[PDB]
């Protein structure tokens, strides 16, 4: 039901609908693995430093790793949560609600 | 006149060995006039009002039919004028019975969180009736969309009604007097049948 | 409805309502509102947060709404599908599989944008009704009644109606070359040439 | 108007060799190796749905053409045959050298190596 | 086992339409009528091995034999046009022509399936109502304008246009049968196509002058023969069809719709046992600006010939 | 609802035995009429199309009555009876001895009370494998058959609304009736009879004379398949 | 995948046998040709929902064009009758189009399914193999007379008076295709039906005169033309079929046979991919006394037909 094909409907009675379920899992499943080879790509310096350390110390603690991600790592946009896009959600509405207050005010008066 | 108080298939299959093509169509023809009869001397014209659906041997005609017809459709890999369509996938079926035959005889999210990645997220056996629904469904669907052998048998059925109707109406009178007979004497064995049949 | 609170998970609202026994009757509007109702948590969370934020348990709400109206169309007799009464099992014929298939999408279309076209328009009470049970986690009818009568109201676009016979033109037997019937003259099986449109011969 | 239910179960035989020489040994109409079924196997392959009509169009094939070779090889000793039945109705008991005599008075042509049923990709060895 | 009666079987349009209904496997029974020259047709037709039985009748005072028992009442009959007479006598020709018809159809059978095929099926389906309603046995669910010529055109101009399967391609028709009156939705051609501007103007134009220009083809030889009796025989299988029961017979007509506020619309319509059983209101949601401002521009010469209609219907004798 | 149903069971010829009808049974917000099947329909053994359609007549009949009454707004208070129609309307289908589906294989054996025995729910009965073409015409069966007998219910209901208005002041007034009621208030105002649907076919048993038959058989063999399309 | 090309397609027959052709399912491209007026039929038939193609051509000087890669040539091209002409100047008129129409096919594509519908069909075959000759490019394996509304007739008469199953009802017609030619195997009639005396002299008469029948039931209006346009569609569908591999292509038709004395005859043949494939002689093994001494009748006119048609087509020019 997570599927946005029609609005979730993961059950359906035609032979097309139900034939078409299994290639969104594909085409899900090809997006993810060029999403993860994009990232991958992005940090191949960081792959070949822990890829050494890795080999060379055989485990490696949370402090080194997250060291090493600092001194390596690339740019991370963390998308936004659930309280941000509430609150610029609620000073939208707000916003435009307030501009039809106006425009039937001052239209009316 | 006097009702009774049903597995006459298998006795007529075990008792043929090596039976004739012909004598299905007469077995068909036999097991198929009474319903010809009962249409006939019926009076025409009402919405179907006198119609005796669902009691005893009409259904065990029926069933006798189908089953006759299905062996003989089965048997014919002149008598007939045409065959079946044989729908090109029957000959895999066979093939694939057959050798089964042969080698028979021949002996809900996973609440507890993973602390690895490598473990995963719902359980294999959480989706396991949605998939079975689904193939069931399209297994359904695939069966119930190629008969083509639906409408031969059809016409069969129905060319061996003209005929027995045909027949009937010139023998009109024998099966008035027969069964004004049967009205009167409570009991019709064969004796009277054979002295009815002048 | 009676309370509102918001201290508990399950996978339904909970919400409470006062029950009146004596439901004698209810009318296919009555099934066409439930239908409605039935898909709402997606519909709030699709515009508000969008569909990369829709939760496990806010997802599972237009598969009841699909239920409902697979109800509506089978076992109520009051739309275009017919007036016989199927359960659901094996007394579906071949044929009237695409016809509940396209029934069923129209009404949860019809579903879907009635509800889009409702939480869009009372956005206001909507955000105030979530701000005070936010901050009191217990709301009740009389709050909530008067946050629906004062709060003020956007216009909305009208939404498309829902029709059967329109979901039903396209599903039939042949599909779609019998709502477009080009007709042929064949002689070929037989000893009588047939001009047909659509028509068996 | 004289049918025949004694030869089916050599039809049946027939569709069975057809259908196993197809899938399980590879001797398909085009000599493809590949194999959908084993001898411990209690199933085929997926096969999928699009292909289950080829396999079967093949299996048509290589039994027609079984069925075109017998016609072939049988309708050239007719009257050989017809004397076979004759004397085997006549004596009700039949020997080898009497069936020799048969065929080698009435003109029966007998067949010659190699036998393919179809003689479009046969090989020879080195 | 259905009874078709054409009323003016021995003019252009009538002779191959009763030879391609006598093709048809639903008709058993074809009743050809004209005022002259019927005979012929029958002896024609009479000669073809198919089950369906053909009857001539001639004159007037046969049209009471000609409508017994007949299940499907067509009429296309009318004379075509001939040079040098205006659009007033040929109007005030056919539609006494159809009004003779129609009261005879009133007199004889009333619950016959009504198709008109005289032109111009605007200003001649109110006069066949105002006739039926004089006599108080008008039913509106059995009384049909074939404009499937359009639907026809409309369907192999987009197949020419967009090179699809012509099997599968069908467009819906709204409006009128006559000049600027027919919108063809081609926003809801069905598969989806999307269309250019310029393409949908140049399909409009081509849709709406496609008569003219099959009249301009011929050379004054008169209107076309072959394409509206392909249409009237579509349209007379559809409600044979329909008539036996099966439930998915839907078929674009000019009939009594309260669609709009004329009285008499050409929709998509749902054909039953007893007559028009639905009428499809989905074909005027969701229209485009385009084919708004067409409808709003063939709405009044819709209204004006429909009034035409209606004021010659009720004149006095 | 009941008055409708009530209304239409006694207005047949030869219907079940009304012992009687109470409105709100027990607290129940339902109704509940007795209906006893005459001794010689269960000495038979076997039923006939008229008595299942007088059936379903008397069960389209309570929903015809309300939506007579009440206008177009149909309520969901006769699901049942549209259930048991639906049935019933199967068993004139699935019969070898229907018209146009006899000689056509319907449901099959898998291999192995009440008055009127449905075959369609026995557990050794499958359904067939059938093509998209007859399906159709099996639902047009259905489809004709409870279309016919609605029809022929809203007729009869049209047809006396006075005594339909008087049944309904009684069951409004005395909340259960018996059957006696009903026919001492069916007597003195005269409605409009049915036709005798259970009429049986019988033969003069000693009367010398030969009975007629049509010339044929009614069965039509089925054979529905489109032509060939284009491009070919 | 084929074409066909029929000469004449503005006349009588043109119209109802080129819709016949246009919405089969066999034919993709139709070439239509007529001395003029062929425009409005191309109009009136291009704006039908069906895949095949119409072209049009008009004058002689495109007929180069008009018989270009054309699989099946048709030839319905002759002027019907016309008060106070003798079959003099009639058989000249038609003999003289039907001999340039086979010029121009020989010039143009000889390996065509040639059909000749044109009347008397006794001697006008004869004439296209003689001109065919004369190029040195005659196939006897594709020329065909069309003669098969005989048959149409017989199963149409024989079905009538047994009341039989009409689409099981097929009788075989020997001889030719004028009057007392015609001889139905009425003994031969499938299924396996008896007739008396009176009833086979009945039916024989009845078929030979159905012409003259359908000709005066007109009152001088013409000839047959729905049933010809009926047998005409039913032939060239065979032929086509015939193209396409079918196995079982039995059809009645005058082709040049040696079943007797007769250069020409007409009787069942079986039809294959290269044209005619087989003749069947058992309609001529098995015949009755009366089938045998009408055949002896009508040997005698059928030679003087032929040999009036080799006498003409080899006239100096």
């Amino acid at each position: 039901g997570l599927s946005d094909k029609h609005h979730g409907l993961n059950n359906f009675w035609v032979a097309d609908r139900i034939n078409d379920i299994d290639v969104e899992a594909l085409r899900i499943l090809n997006m993810c693995y060029e999403r993860a080879k994009e990232i991958l790509g992005r940090n191949r310096t960081l792959m070949d430093e822990v890829v050494e350390k890795l080999v060379q110390k055989k485990s490696l603690t949370k402090q080194e790793f997250f060291t090493l991600v600092e001194l390596y790592g690339s740019s991370k946009p963390m998308p936004p949560s659930i309280l941000e896009l509430r609150k610029i959600k609620r000073l939208e509405l707000e916003e435009m609600v307030l501009k039809l207050d106006m425009t039937t005010a001052r239209n009316s008066s | 006149i006097y009702m009774k108080k049903s597995y006459l298939y298998k006795w007529y299959f075990e008792l043929g060995t090596s039976m004739k093509k012909f004598t299905i169509l007469l077995y068909l023809l036999s097991c198929s006039a009474g319903s010809v009869a009962q249409d006939l001397w019926s009076l025409p014209v009402p919405d179907e009002k006198n119609r005796i659906t669902s009691y005893g041997f009409v259904e065990n005609d029926s069933d006798l039919v189908h089953g006759l017809l299905e062996v003989q459709g089965a048997l014919v890999g002149t008598l007939l004028f045409r065959s079946e369509p044989r729908d090109p996938l029957y000959m895999m079926q066979d093939g694939s019975c057959s050798i089964v035959d042969q080698r028979f005889l021949y002996e809900t999210s996973q609440t507890d969180p993973p602390t690895s990645i490598y473990k995963r997220w719902f359980i294999k056996n959480t989706q396991e009736k949605h998939f079975e629904l689904l193939i069931q469904r399209q297994r359904w669907l695939r069966t119930n969309s190629s008969l083509s052998n639906g409408f031969f048998r059809s016409n069969t059925r129905s060319e061996s009604y003209q005929y027995l109707s045909n027949l009937f109406i010139s023998n009109g009178t024998l099966l008035d007097r027969m069964t004004k007979t049967l009205l009167k004497k409570r009991w019709l064995f064969s004796d009277e049948m054979k002295i009815g049949f002048m | 409805i009676s309370e509102t609170d918001i201290n508990s998970i399950r996978s339904q609202p909970n919400m409470r309502y006062s029950e009146t026994s004596g439901r004698v009757f209810a009318r296919k509007s009555d099934y066409v509102n439930s239908i409605i109702r039935a898909c709402a948590p997606r519909v709030v969370e699709e515009e508000m947060f969008g569909i990369e934020n829709l939760c496990w348990i806010s997802a599972k709400s237009t598969l009841e709404a699909s239920q409902r109206a697979e109800f509506l169309i089978l076992q109520t007799g009051m739309t275009a599908f017919g007036k016989a009464y199927y359960r659901n099992q094996r007394d579906l014929v071949p044929n009237l599989v695409p016809k509940l298939e396209a029934l069923r999408d129209e009404y949860m279309r019809f579903a879907v944008e009635k509800c889009s076209s409702i939480l869009q328009e009372y956005q206001s009470a909507l955000e105030e009704i979530t701000d005070v049970l936010l901050e009191k986690g217990e709301i009740k009818a009389d709050e909530i009644w008067n946050i629906y009568n004062t709060a003020p109201r956007i216009p909305q676009k009208p939404v498309r109606p829902v029709d059967e016979y329109g979901a039903l033109i396209y599903a039939g037997r042949w599909g779609i070359h019998g709502v477009s019937l080009p007709g042929r003259v064949t002689f070929s099986p037989g000893n009588i040439g047939f001009a047909t449109f659509g028509a068996p011969r | 108007g004289d049918e025949n239910f004694l030869s089916s179960s050599e039809i049946t035989k027939a569709q069975e060799i057809a259908t196993r020489m197809v899938l399980q040994y590879g001797w398909g109409p085009d000599d493809s190796p590949a194999v959908y079924y084993a001898t411990n196997a209690v199933s085929a392959l997926s096969m999928g749905n699009n292909h289950e009509y080829e396999m079967a169009g093949k299996v048509e094939k290589i039994y027609d053409l079984a069925y075109e070779k017998a016609k072939g090889m049988l309708l050239k000793n007719r009257r050989v045959l017809e004397k076979i039945t004759e004397e085997l109705l006549e004596f009700e008991i039949l020997t080898h050298k009497d069936l020799e005599r048969i065929v080698h008075e009435n003109g029966g042509i007998r067949e010659k190596e190699p036998f393919f049923l179809s003689g479009t990709n046969y090989n020879e060895a080195l | 086992s259905y009874k078709v009666a054409v009323l003016g079987a021995a003019g252009g349009i009538g002779q191959p339409l009763s030879l391609l209904i006598k093709m048809s496997p639903l008709v058993s029974t074809l009743h050809l009528y004209d005022i002259a020259n019927v005979k012929g047709v029958a002896a024609d037709l009479s000669h073809c091995n198919t089950p369906s039985q053909v009857r001539d009748f001639t004159g007037p005072s046969e049209l009471a034999d000609c409508l017994k028992d007949v299940n499907v009442v067509v009429i296309p009959a009318g004379v075509p046009r001939k040079p040098g007479m205006t659009r007033d006598d040929l109007f005030n020709i056919n539609a006494n022509i159809v009004k003779t018809l129609v009261e005879a159809v009133a007199e004889n059978c009333p619950n016959a399936f009504i198709h008109i095929i005289s032109n111009p099926v605007n200003s001649t389906v109110p006069i066949a109502a105002e006739v039926l309603k004089k006599k108080g046995v008008y039913d509106p669910k059995k009384l049909f304008g074939v404009t499937t010529l359009d639907v026809v055109r409309a369907n192999t101009f987009v197949s020419q246009k967009k090179n699809l399967k012509l099997i599968d391609v069908d467009v819906p028709v709204i409006g009128g049968h006559a000049g600027i009156t027919i919108l063809p939705l081609l926003s809801k051609t069905k598969p989806s196509v999307n269309f250019t501007d310029e393409e949908i103007q140049e399909l409009t134009v081509r849709i709406q002058n496609a008569g003219t220009e099959v009249v301009d083809a011929k050379a004054g030889a008169g209107s076309a023969t072959l394409s509206m009796a392909y249409a009237a025989a579509r349209f007379v299988e559809s409600s044979l069809r329909a008539l036996d029961g099966d439930g998915d017979v839907y078929e674009c007509s000019f009939v009594e719709s309260t669609l709009t506020d004329l009285p008499f619309f050409a929709s998509r319509v749902k054909i039953g046992k007893n007559g028009l059983e639905a009428v499809i209101e989905s074909d005027l949601q969701g229209l485009t600006e385009y084919e708004q401002k067409a409808l709003e521009a063939l709405k009044v010469e819709l209204k004006a010939s429909i009034d035409k209609g209606v004021a010659f219907a009720n004149k006095p004798a | 609802h009941e008055a409708g149903h009530i209304v239409l069971a006694h207005l047949f010829p030869r219907f079940d035995w009304h012992a009687f009808s109470q409105l709100l049974p027990g607290g129940k917000e339902t109704a509940v009429s007795v209906f006893y099947p005459r001794e010689d329909m269960v000495d038979q053994g076997y039923t006939t199309f008229g008595y299942m359609k007088m059936q379903m007549v008397v069960a389209h009949g309570g929903r015809c009555a309300e939506r007579v009454v009440f206008g177009d707004n149909v309520t969901d208070g006769g699901k049942d009876d549209l259930e048991k129609i639906t049935k019933i309307a199967r068993e004139m289908v699935i019969s070898p001895q229907s018209a146009r589906l006899g000689l056509t294989q319907l449901v099959k054996k898998i291999g192995m009370g009440e008055l009127i025995k449905y075959r369609w729910d026995h557990p050794h009965v499958m359904p067939a494998e059938m093509s998209v073409e007859v399906s159709e015409l099996f639902t047009r069966e259905l489809t004709r058959y409870i279309e016919e007998t609605e029809e022929l219910a809203m007729n009869a209901l049209r047809a006396n609304r006075h005594i339909l208005d008087l049944i309904t002041r009684e069951l409004l007034e005395k909340s259960r009736i018996t059957g006696l009621e009903v026919e001492e208030k069916m007597k003195d105002l005269s409605p409009l009879m049915f036709e005798d649907f259970v009429k049986p076919f019988q033969i003069n048993p000693d009367d010398e004379e030969l009975l007629p038959h049509k010339d044929r058989v009614s069965y039509q063999p089925v054979d529905l398949r489109a032509a060939p399309l284009h491009r070919s």
